[PDB]
């Protein structure tokens, strides 16, 4: 129905934990 | 600090703007299920007590005489005196059809008003349910472009400045959550309790109208047959 | 990159931002509209009320403004009588009558819900190009990111915020969007109910007049007459 | 450590809590699925044993007859009461289209009552495996707010740090889709067998309608075209 | 060991479990797809050859005798043999108006069941189109938790020692989607032809009951004029 | 690789065939698109005009003179046709209600048939877009797991091969996408159409319906009440 | 009709995973 939200949510771990990669 | 409830403190142009929203669409889903389901149940005995004791009907002027003692919110006498005053409009009118599809659009309008009136929250609930989880997203990927213009205009490798704004983000999108999930719940037992609700006024209005075809269409076999076939076939 | 990919983030967001207005545009005309109509309605429900035969409905209808249903309708079921014409099939006529005010009502309830599948169409594909800008970029910053192979990551900060900034446009499209349809679909049911009911009151009035006419005269006329006569 | 059965400290107290809510809701939702199962299949045993017997069904008395032998609890047996008992009420009238009418009428609204009657867990599956994908993401991003602001507070360079919370969130997502798939699996599937049901009780009541009518018009055409045209034609 | 004829070598309790249920599904799907459209194209050349004859068919008599000798399990013969065996039930009666409702009463239980045989998987290929993707997702929870567990009771930085795991877990997600597309893909286009086809079976139903009151009136029309005319009009 | 178009003829087999798929389906709702939107136009523009031609229709006789100058492709005459017909072959009869009521019947079939017919594509365009996304995610997973199982034969913990594969999988994602969002759109467009093309189809079968029974009743009611009157009670 | 909406999330995790696996801290 409304499953969809997972999205953005996951993007941005996806970023944030990217960008700590570093440091 | 940055507890669920610790957002008031920390709020920002965008924050306090969704937050005040979803505290607002909680409470009022809230107020409306209390309210609504409150009413509701009251209505409900109310009805199936009425019901209880308009069972037995034997014939219009027998029901109306037992109904007349009930509640003046009574949608059984409401259907009674309905059916009563269309007969009065149809006073010196020998068409029995008629006055059957008559009362059986009024009843069909009364029971879709009384529908509407009992379902008349249900449609800001499935809003509601449907738009916060959206409206979370919409501060949560707001929150996410202030983190990136705070980056992209203040370039450190520090791992701790990362993580209160998407704290606040995720911490919104879970407000938003909190307040759809009720909501839907909420929608979907009320629901159910106005189908039933609805089925039972079905009901009611199908023994009012019953009885009257029932006493109508005896009188009319009656008086009918002994005239016509005892006066207008030697009167010729 | 190529040159080419902003121009299609620019052409979904300008897309977004004017679906957005047309929405908030036809919400103020559609509501305006359709509160003066419910308006309009309930006066002369009111007004109808007190009605007992058609010809009292008639000339209390021809007084009101001509913009409404309700007088068309009546104006309507009269020329279907003016043209039964004579004919004494009064249950045919109630049927045709009823069978032509609903179609007339269905139509006009479908006129109606003009913006209803806009809005439906515009918030369910604007997430959708909202994931297609996002996912460009995405492509375009991991195409920089192989050029210059590096662990430094502050060249996708661009990419990914327009990215993002295109979704949270489709978000702040698409709600809006929904909620106006809702509110739409009700408003509309609601007008809709309305008409039924006048419809229906309308429908009562004609049979009642008729079936009082037709009783005395049928019980008067044909009976004592021919069945002496035959 | 060594699995799911034993990660039940390290989450919030919330999370066990809504854990715990998504366990006793697959227990209940399955004893439903058991129960509503075997009543159903009761049913539809009944329904085929009664449909055989009504097979040659050609007379009321013979129909009650063959029917009351078997279960009387059994809405075959409720239907054919009641069309009996209406035609007794409705007696020495001559109003045969509107007994006709109003005997259908009587029928259709009891075979809407027990079909709601039936379909009633339906609508709780139908939320529960709603709101089972709803709460899994709720405990999901509640995890991981409480996960990010436990790193805010402290300062953890690792990349194991984020296993717990994150882990707990997996669970948590993945004990709301094992409640959310069977309850759509057997929404459908009592969709579908009260669907059937549906079509073999209106099937039946079909056939009263249809033995009704058959000897309405045994009864009424000969004695019309004996009597009726006799009795007073002629003496005009 | 990585592929589809390796992976199960190396393949957990679950992960073979969800797989050996993803590719049943697949090839059960495969199976109702040939097997039923099969069915229901042969079906429909029966019924396209039965139309056709009957375009000529412009009497009862006359479609009796054409119907003699048509398919073993012609629908057309069914329904004419419905209501031959009607017409012989409710014969010796002059209220032919309900003799002709009782008639489309029956027809149209009598489609609705065969729409209902018909179409008798198409909930089952709903259903598998839309839990599919929910146990792709089951997997992808479990695969996800089982990773992270390796890497937690593991506390080291190492890639290698996950890497298999995850690509068998995403793996897992790839033949649960690629199972999902197809059962979806056929329950569309098989809802589609279904739909035809049922629609199709709508207008030779129409066709039939449409032949059967047309006779009925050219039958009792003539008859009934010159005989109640003369008699009950020269005898009064 | 580094390059968006590449690697098309290379290292992508199957994502080749997705690709080729989607631009298929994209192309082909394009190329409905403007065929079934051609059709519509001409239909409707045709429906308005004959709409205004015969708006002062006053029997059937007249409706079929002013429709005779229409174009050989109009449905609207071929409705007319229909029923002129359906009235030739229930002619030498009385059952007024019968013929109107089964011509009635055989209308709402055929403009049900016609609906059907002309509204052929929603669904291709409906389950195009829908199994769209679908092979899109096939590909971007195999592309995956293709990329997962490499690096499994090549440990690379680095991220420049890492970028181009994934690249590639987001490319068929995005082209899934980009082919599916018109096709919805266009299918609810061409929903919206039909529905009122259709419920123009049935105004106008409302007005050759009320025509039909106008007609009917003026021809019947007084002609045959005066010299049935008349003649059976000056010799009855 | 509608066209899906559960097929996105698959890819959203597991480029999650690859990402969080290939940081190097």
């Amino acid at each position: 129905i409304n499953v969809t939200p997972f999205i953005d949510v996951m993007l941005v771990l996806l970023i944030i934990f990217m960008v700590a990669a570093p440091l | 600090d940055l507890s669920i409830w610790g957002m008031y403190q920390h709020a920002d142009a965008v924050v306090k703007a969704v937050m005040i929203g979803l505290v607002l669409a909680s409470i009022v889903t809230w107020t409306i299920l209390f309210a609504k389901g409150s009413e509701l149940l009251r209505a409900k005995r109310r009805l199936r007590r009425e019901q209880l004791a308009l069972a037995e009907a034997r014939s219009l002027d027998e029901a109306s005489e037992l109904a007349q003692n009930f509640s003046p919110e009574s949608v059984s006498a409401v259907l009674l005196n309905d059916a009563q005053n269309e007969l009065e409009l149809s006073a010196e009118s020998n068409d029995n059809n008629g006055i059957k599809e008559r009362t059986g659009f009024r009843l069909e309008r009364r029971v879709a008003a009384y529908s509407r009136n009992m379902g008349r929250g249900n449609g800001f609930l499935a809003t509601i349910g449907a738009i916060s989880p959206f409206v979370g997203l919409f501060g949560t990927v707001w929150g996410i472009m202030n983190s990136f213009i705070g980056i992209a205009h203040s370039q450190t490798t520090n791992l701790a400045v990362v993580a209160p704004g998407i704290a606040e983000a995720l911490l919104a999108t879970a407000m938003g959550l909190v307040a759809a999930i009720p909501a839907v719940v909420i929608y979907n037992i009320f629901a159910r309790v106005i189908s039933g609700h609805r089925a039972q006024v079905g009901d009611v209005a199908a023994q009012v109208l019953l009885l009257q075809g029932r006493d109508l269409d005896l009188a009319a076999t009656a008086e009918a047959k002994r005239s016509q076939h005892a006066h207008q076939l030697r009167a010729g």
